[PDB]
């Protein structure tokens, strides 16, 4: 079996850098020669306990091309976990014995953890859970970064906003200070700084980062600008001097950008990017977005397929 | 403060520290004998606890987990009135069961599951890594059931 | 064509001993021998008006095994009967003219009934219509017994909790019925006892029930214990004391249980089952929950495909 | 044997740890000896405290009535027992309860919990100062 | 000084026998000869955290009638206890640097007591704390008592309705209880019994008390009927069942009643009281209300007044 065959896929943390170059490897692949009926037989359970445009509709387009069914929720209200007391892991108890692999996002950290310790032999993979892990975001930016910059290391990585409670750049981080030599800019607000598990383990790797409180201060040098949402959900009320975005990138801060450099993020955006910044060759979080069908049909793959794709 | 025929002695233990593992690892929750003593001499320590619980073992695991409270503290195995083992407890890998993760948002409050850390040295301090929501705690504010 | 060949399949009290058996035989069969193309160009809907979790996506589960599409909603809210003040006669009027069978929940009694006389030639599976009737849980119930058991007759049948409104078990009494030589005891509160029309049933049929107030005190001679959540989204506010889950099974109240004893629940579940019953051998409501899919495969098979399954 | 202070003696098994708790006499630096699931003549098994150089407080000393009624408090100096006698029960006992009747004013607000004790054979009385009602101590334990 | 003198008027279990005659016997004078001006110069405080008509507006009527001028609120809402999250004690503290004497009314047991920590040398007077004490709903009950059966001893007594709630009738036993010879029916459903600790209370000073299901059972031999109102405000939500009146008296139950027994009711009432019964002549509820005014008043008078003359 492919080393990722049957696998849960909660943390970044859990995976090393060849299980992140198999997927991105297996995407290449279907990219350029899709397998629509590659999971033909399979239901797949796609879970959602809190919102979601691009995650959610991604996944299941990901499944349809390959020929697998879906069945799930886009919200909890009218499950019986939200209308008659059950527990997440009465529910992933029951659901498990249905279907071949579970897709989850939740608002609390480790609810995907916990699913796999009531899923058995089912496969769980996290779609995002609270502030804590999004491997599936990470896997497509990955993917992204690659296209566009031609390789995973030696890379200028600056990332902006939120970094506390963005589950994104959490992930992102682990799965970039896995290659060698990359550095990276931290530029948040100090009440959303980048937490210190984070920096420990970039630290311990003896990987460069340093923290900054403009962007322009470091445009000249980034090949990565990776811009975040305010978490405006996830904070506590303490901390709502920084709902709104407190770096705006607009397409005149551009100036003096590397020719190669891509603007990426996660989505949705508020005004963290200007609509400027859209037209201009920089701008490449819609073309980040659409990478998500590749990276998320080369994992569905990958987990439920024994075989390496060809 | 007397010896026992059978069972396990806790000795050199800080002082202070002999309460917080009797409360901690439940250890009085039993019908075995037990006998303690608290702010004892040692000429070795200045002060001591010491903790005797009669015909009553511990793992190794057991007694690693004493090690974020007592590191240098001695666990004798006893039988026949004879010391047949002495260990010293050595930093465990996890620590299950007993704390309670600070993050408030964390899965594990609401379900049926039983708390469980990653458990390392950091700069000269014991930080805590939750199994489900992966925030890191110093040991000191991961608070006990 | 089969017994139940376009049928519908409203209530327990409609179908035979046969019917029952039917059903079961088809589950095994597909069971044993998937045929996933068995309902290749049926596109059914599922239209749930209240809460599910089991029943919603285990039924849609069994019709993408067969190979059927599914469309519908899992609540009323965005449907026009929800915002633009529809019948539900109308609603079933217009989705008639759409689809091949249409499963149904609803919140009020004899909804799936009425659904019948505004479906023209389509038919409709009744997947709970207020604390009237639950047949597709008594059909997976009955697979359940029949195979922690090997029989479904000369059985000791003990079911606790919320009587008077569990749908589960009113259908389940009528089915268990219609075999030979079994014997109930019912364990609930006064506020919400067993129907009378339930016990005239029995009585009638000359069946042998009794009323207790413990568990403890049929412990030693159940072969099925069924355990039901108060349906506490029926109760009149009269009936508030019930709330709370007056008969709580634990692991230790299990230590004079026959070997061959099995304590079910349609689920969810609240206290009345402590998480400590669940790793005991006599727990399997989740293996319940997971024959769901066999029952309801075969009753779409049945209803939608004209010849038996071999 | 200690020279001087005290020996609380006959304590119920399963008591001893929860005495230890509550009147925090673990928090000194006087020597301290206990012993759980002691064999006893009169009691089966015991829980057994000495605290050396030490004595409860009048506070400490009224609680003791009625965690462990039957319990024998030691006084000792030059390692004699000068002071032998069961804690007495006090008519009235501050801070230390919480009403159980969850609508009383004493839960929200910045006052001392007070309780009218009152022996009554078997279960002990305790009326709150506040709310009037009255409760079995068996109920009120469970703060 | 008068024995009630700078006096806190809290729970009746304070008061002794000699203490309500003298209350009484002053509000008789009061009634015969009113006194406009004795109050002069006072001003009283009328706090109300709970709802009230007859007791707010009594007491403040009271006030008027003898000269006194009153401050104080008839909801928390608008309170800095209300919008700024002080506390009952600080709120008593200031309060009782302005006034002579502090009405209150709350919804928990105990307010009342509490204050008197907090009010130096300002009385308190009790107008109901949650479900334990009303003593001056006792007063008026006492003195219409002894108006319309010219004794307070040798009395047969009906309490109906939500005796475990209802603070008018906690207060009412206890002072009847302070008299000879009274003997007592308890008329109330199971889960709104009359207390235990009221019960206890008779037993020990060898009063007469039994329960009843019914009022005709006593209707004979009663020479007041105390009914009221179940007080569903202070209900947990288990106690739901009994949010009707379970006795519901009708003129036409009336027949054998003594010629001079009368119908008593705190007020306000739901449906215990049927309207019919408002023409008979043994409706007094009425009256009694109106007795409030005299009671009230010789309370206020006997509390700030060392001596009174008439
Ligand atoms: N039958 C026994 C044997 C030993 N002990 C206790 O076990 C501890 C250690 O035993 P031992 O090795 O005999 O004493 P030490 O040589 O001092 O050991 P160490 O050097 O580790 O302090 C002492 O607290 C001793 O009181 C006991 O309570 N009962
Ligand atoms: N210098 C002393 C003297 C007495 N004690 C303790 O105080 C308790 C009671 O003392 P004593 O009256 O001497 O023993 P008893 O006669 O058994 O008293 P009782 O009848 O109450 O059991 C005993 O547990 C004893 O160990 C002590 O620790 N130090
Ligand atoms: O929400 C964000 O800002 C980043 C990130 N966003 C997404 O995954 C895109 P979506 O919520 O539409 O699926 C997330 O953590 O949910
Ligand atoms: O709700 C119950 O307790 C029993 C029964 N439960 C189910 O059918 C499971 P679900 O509601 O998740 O589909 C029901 O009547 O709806
Ligand atoms: O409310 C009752 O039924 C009895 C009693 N009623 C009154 O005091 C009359 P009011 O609430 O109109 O001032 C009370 O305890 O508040
Ligand atoms: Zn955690
Ligand atoms: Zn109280």
């Amino acid at each position: 079996a492919n080393p990722l065959y049957q696998k849960h896929i909660i943390s970044i943390n859990d995976l090393s850098r060849d299980d992140l170059n198999l997927v991105l490897a297996t995407a290449a692949k279907l990219k350029a020669n899709p397998q629509p009926e590659l999971l033909k037989h399979k239901v797949i359970a796609s879970c959602f306990f809190e919102a979601s445009t691009r995650t959610r509709l991604s996944f299941e387009t990901s499944m349809h091309r390959l020929g697998a069914s879906v069945v799930g929720f886009s919200d909890s209200a009218n499950t019986s976990l939200g209308k008659k007391g059950e527990t997440l892991a009465d529910t992933i108890s029951v659901i498990s014995t249905y279907v071949d692999a579970i897709v989850m996002r939740h608002p609390q950290e480790g609810a995907a953890r916990l699913a796999t310790e009531f899923s058995g032999n089912v496969p769980v993979l996290n779609a995002g859970d609270g502030s804590n892990q999004h491997p599936t975001q990470t896997l497509l930016d990955l993917f992204t970064i690659q296209e566009t910059q031609g390789r995973l290391d030696n890379l200028h990585v600056a990332m902006v906003g939120d970094l506390k409670y963005g589950r994104t750049v959490h992930s992102l981080t682990q799965a970039l200070a896995k290659f060698d030599g990359n550095r990276f800019y931290f530029i948040a607000p100090d009440a959303l700084a980048m937490p210190q598990y984070i920096l420990d383990m970039l630290d311990e790797k003896g990987i460069a980062w340093s923290l900054h409180s403009s962007i322009e201060e470091v445009m000249a040098e980034v090949d990565i600008l990776y811009m975040t949402r305010v978490q405006k959900e996830r904070l506590d009320p303490s901390e709502y001097a920084n709902v709104k975005a407190q770096f705006v990138l607009r397409a005149s801060d551009l100036h003096n950008a590397k020719a190669n450099m891509k603007v990426l993020h996660p989505l949705p955006r508020v005004d963290e990017i200007a609509t400027d910044v859209d037209k201009t060759p920089h701008a490449w979080y819609f073309q980040q977005a659409g990478n998500g069908i590749f990276a998320r049909q080369a994992l569905l793959a990958l987990v439920l397929n024994r075989d390496l794709v060809l | 403060v007397e010896a026992i025929k059978r069972g396990t002695v806790i000795d050199h233990i800080p002082a202070q520290i002999g309460f917080k593992l009797l409360s901690l690892f439940k250890l009085t929750e039993t019908d075995q004998r037990i006998t303690i003593g608290l702010n004892l001499p040692s000429g070795e320590m200045g002060r001591k606890d010491l903790i005797k619980i009669e015909n009553t073992f511990l793992s190794e695991d057991q007694v690693d987990q004493l090690a974020l409270y007592a590191p240098q503290a001695t666990v004798n195995r006893i039988d026949n009135y004879e010391v047949v083992g002495k260990s010293r407890p050595s930093l465990p890998e996890r620590i299950d069961n007993v704390l309670v993760c600070p993050n408030s948002n964390c899965i594990s409050h609401a379900e049926p599951v039983s708390s469980s850390f990653a458990v390392r040295k950091r700069a000269n301090d014991i930080a805590l890594k939750c199994k489900y929501c992966e925030k890191e705690f110093s040991h000191n504010v991961v608070l006990a059931n």
